[PDB]
RNA sequence: CGUAAACGAUGAGUGCUAAGUGUUAGGGGGUUUCCGCCCCUUAGUGCUGCAGCUAACGCAUUAAGCACUCCGCCUGGGGAGUACGGUCGCAAGACUGAAACUCAAAGGAAUUGACGGGGGCCCGCACAAGCGGUGGAGCAUGUGGUUUAAUUCGAAGCAACGCGAAGAACCUUACCAGGUCUUGACAUCCUCUGACAAUCCUAGAGAUAGGACGUCCCCUUCGGGGGCAGAGUGACAGGUGGUGCAUGGUUGUCGUCAGCUCGUGUCGUGAGAUGUUGGGUUAAGUCCCGCAACGAGCGCAACCCUUGAUCUUAGUUGCCAGCAUUCAGUUGGGCACUCUAAGGUGACUGCCGGUGACAAACCGGAGGAAGGUGGGGAUGACGUCAAAUCAUCAUGCCCCUUAUGACCUGGGCUACACACGUGCUACAAUGGACAGAACAAAGGGCAGCGAAACCGCGAGGUUAAGCCAAUCCCACAAAUCUGUUCUCAGUUCGGAUCGCAGUCUGCAACUCGACUGCGUGAAGCUGGAAUCGCUAGUAAUCGCGGAUCAGCAUGCCGCGGUGAAUACGUUCC
């Protein structure tokens, strides 16, 4: 489009709001449609998702921690949640599981 | 909020001083520099005629016994009405200096305020003079409520 | 104590004269020449529903525009409008007068007959809920970034007389390059005076 | 005595029903003889918490859970823990304990607000810091009472009271008195017959009439039609009659305060909550960041108008720099300059440095005519006061109708013992009087602005140029500056009041106009309690202009002239 609307309307409006709007809205970004599962990483420390998953009656797959509770997840994984190197391995592995899907 | 401040003209084209235009703009009535630089100007003639020396260091004498090292402000807590001794930033020194001057210049009575400013500046000089009375008032109110500070 | 009308601030800003002249030595009859024209032609057309007159002043010579929102009642069979309406102006004014009739597409975004037909509606004894909200649909499918219908009287409630707002979109009365139609208009009802104010943004000039 | 908010406002017993965590008195274990760590178990004592309960607050293994046993107690509020009776008591009283009568509520917990002589933060001439006033006197003006024939009506704390009224002599003008009128002073009707007008005389304060005189209407293919007049007839008119607690429309005020809401979502049984809260920030719900919210709207800001500067165009009626003439910018000449009015450019925290989270923003710097929304204006959110307006208008309802309507003259709205808002002039040497010199802006003018000359002491007058106006006029600016003069007094202050003589406007200045001339010259020597305005070209002061308008301005609305003092601060109102 044109990029050319006052000197700094483009700064005021297009940078300050590309800013917010990218860091937040990310990858979930192209969504076009309501999803079928979700995959969490903390129960506990996002009990908004998961309780607005739990509502809407999406299936949910999710690590889960030990003072978290396995009754409201509806896939219960249980290992560490911020150890960088076990949240990487069950997003390796599940991110696998789906590539492995669509054939 | 926060601290405002202003300005004042620089010469006087006789008896150049920054306080003396400064005087200048005090005692002018309803917006008349040109009567007050009259007054002024005619009253320091007056300074240098009878007594021979140049008005300036007499000025600054008279400002000297006149600018207050100590106003008393209020403080009332309870039904106490107490007043509190306030050490005065010099600006304000020497505008209750020049407040005073005018003031008690005016309200002595003589036959032009060309004589009146002319004779509390030769009061104000050797100190006792009407102004000085209220120089030695508020100095006598700090005195009294010095408990305070 | 409130808002001034957004016709008479956008005055000599975007919104044009409706009377277009200049004054020589009888402003005041040209004036009120031109007000009696306006009160004739708005009685004669408010069957017809005529919006609104901008009279010219053209040295002896008068060109009215209307702007009416259908022509064949107003320019009709050509003969007979054209007769009844240029033939009794030029009695009750004393000199030529010339009549161009614009039509207004988009019926709907002219504050006056839309304030018109809300009017009619309220006195057609129609609620005055569904007035104002058939027209606010009506009005933002013809096409404008806001509508604001607002009608105070009694609304066939005795004792109590109270102001109505119904709205969609901006309609931004601060914003002095806007051009939005204000109008007004009134409903004499078996219980009284209805008042009827719309006023409609219909989009702003860069 | 035998009562307590004697409380955990929670009867005793027992069993069962996640956890985390302090602690008090014990016990046992896993290495160490120990210190001590960990584990395990009791009984008591705290807090947070799952299920479960609950109206909610909350309780939750020390239950307000799930059960069983037993006891005590409750069945609306008051009357009333009253009265009577009995028992106990030295007494005070305790315990037991109603009824007539009376009410449709009393009550719990929570929500939204409002308030607090509760806490926090912030802001505004709100306070302080100053400067000038008002309250005292005189007058101008408006309002209460009171006098009235009428002293028309409307406004009534802020938010009525130099307000409607941006101009009451007549008119306005409604109110009063008297003379009057009755399809009517104003608009549609119906039927006629032609013009209406115009003057003259008489009445009469005039309206209204008697009359005289005068009627010239017209358009067409003959029927008529556009007026105006009367003449009837009845529909109707007419109300500045009431109700602004029936209304429309239009305003004030909170308040240019920064708020007020909605969609979708989620939370809550529900009312509601959320956003809108929190941190910084702002003039700002301004903006950022975090957040169960994401957005949006009306507001805020910005665009709009003005002023601050410069570039281009455009030079006459405006300007005079160099070119000479002029009584004169007058002439020739010129668009440089001012000016004017169109399009621009321009200031955006943009660039620097610093702080802060690096953000948002803030403090200083450079440039610049302009510095942090540059000054001002216009803009007045949802709503609050059943605020104001039925008298600008339009109005629903009710009332009057040969009158609550209409005409005419005269009066009143200007009364006056009193109070009371706003203002003007002074009380004086920074002054008064007299003479000389200069500097403005903005606006008005066609039956209007009116030059110059002449006359008059003067207000002004007569003849008349120019001007539908950047030309000509209003228009001789005033404080100011410079000389002369008085010398601190009720005066060479002040001008009230008043007599006389004038002038202008207009049928007419008596009630009731402004102004001049002569004379008289008063209260007043800076104002009690109390109280108001202003933060910069502002306050103070000085004139000028214009609406309104024949004439009436001390009011209002604008314009320039000179032109300050202070803001430490938010302790208090």
């Amino acid at each position: 489009g044109t990029f050319d609307v006052l000197p700094k309307k483009e700064v005021v409006q297009l940078k300050k709001e590309l800013e917010r709007l990218e860091k937040f809205l990310g990858g979930i970004k192209d969504m076009k449609d309501l999803p079928d599962a979700l995959f969490i990483i903390d129960p506990r420390k996002e009990r908004i998702a998961v309780a607005e998953a739990r509502k809407l009656n999406i299936p949910i797959i999710g690590i889960v921690d030990t003072n978290c509770d396995p009754d409201e997840i509806d896939v219960v994984i249980p290992a560490n949640d911020d150890a960088i190197r076990a949240v990487k391995l069950l997003t390796s592995k599940m991110a696998d599981a789906i590539l492995e899907a669509k054939q | 909020k926060g601290p405002v401040a202003k300005r004042d003209v620089l010469p006087d084209p006789i008896y150049n001083s920054k306080l003396v235009s400064r005087l200048i703009n005090k005692m002018m009535i309803d917006g008349k520099k040109g009567k007050s630089q009259t007054i002024l100007y005619k009253s320091f003639d007056i300074i240098k005629e009878r007594t021979g020396n140049d008005a300036m260091e007499v000025f600054e004498q008279a400002l000297k016994n006149i600018m207050p090292v100590l106003e008393v402000k209020a403080r009332r807590v309870g039904g106490a009405n107490y007043q509190v001794p306030v050490e005065v930033r010099p600006e304000r020194r020497t505008t209750l200096g020049l407040r005073w001057l005018v003031n008690y210049a005016r309200l002595r009575g003589e036959k032009t305020m060309e004589e009146r400013l002319a004779n509390e500046i030769l009061d104000a000089a050797n100190n006792t003079g009407a102004a000085v009375k209220k120089r030695e008032d508020t100095h006598k109110m700090a005195e009294a409520n010095k408990a305070f500070a | 104590g409130q808002k001034v009308n957004p016709v008479g601030l956008r005055i000599g800003v975007i919104r044009d004269w409706e009377s277009k002249w200049y004054a020589g030595k009888d402003y005041a009859d040209f004036l009120h020449e031109d007000l009696k024209i306006r009160e004739y032609i708005s009685k004669r057309l408010s069957d017809a529903s005529v919006s609104k007159v901008e009279i010219e002043r053209a040295a002896n010579r008068v060109n009215i525009t209307i702007h009416t929102a259908k022509p064949g009642m107003v320019i009709g069979k050509g003969g007979s409008e054209v007769e009844a309406l240029r033939k009794a102006l030029n009695s009750l004014t004393g000199k030529r007068v010339h009549i161009n009739i614009l039509e207004i597409k988009r019926a709907d975004l002219d504050a006056q007959l839309v304030a018109d037909n809300i009017a009619r509606q309220l006195e057609n004894r129609v609620s005055f809920r569904r007035a104002q909200k058939q027209q606010i649909q009506r009005t933002m499918r013809a096409g404008a970034q806001g509508v604001k219908t607002m009608v105070s009287g009694r609304l066939g409630g005795a004792d109590i007389a109270r102001s109505e707002y119904y709205s969609e979109g901006t309609v931004p009365l601060h914003t002095l390059r806007a051009d939005i139609d204000y109008a007004t208009s009134e409903a004499d009802t078996t219980y009284g005076k209805l008042g009827v104010k719309v006023w409609i943004y219909r989009g702003e000039v860069l």
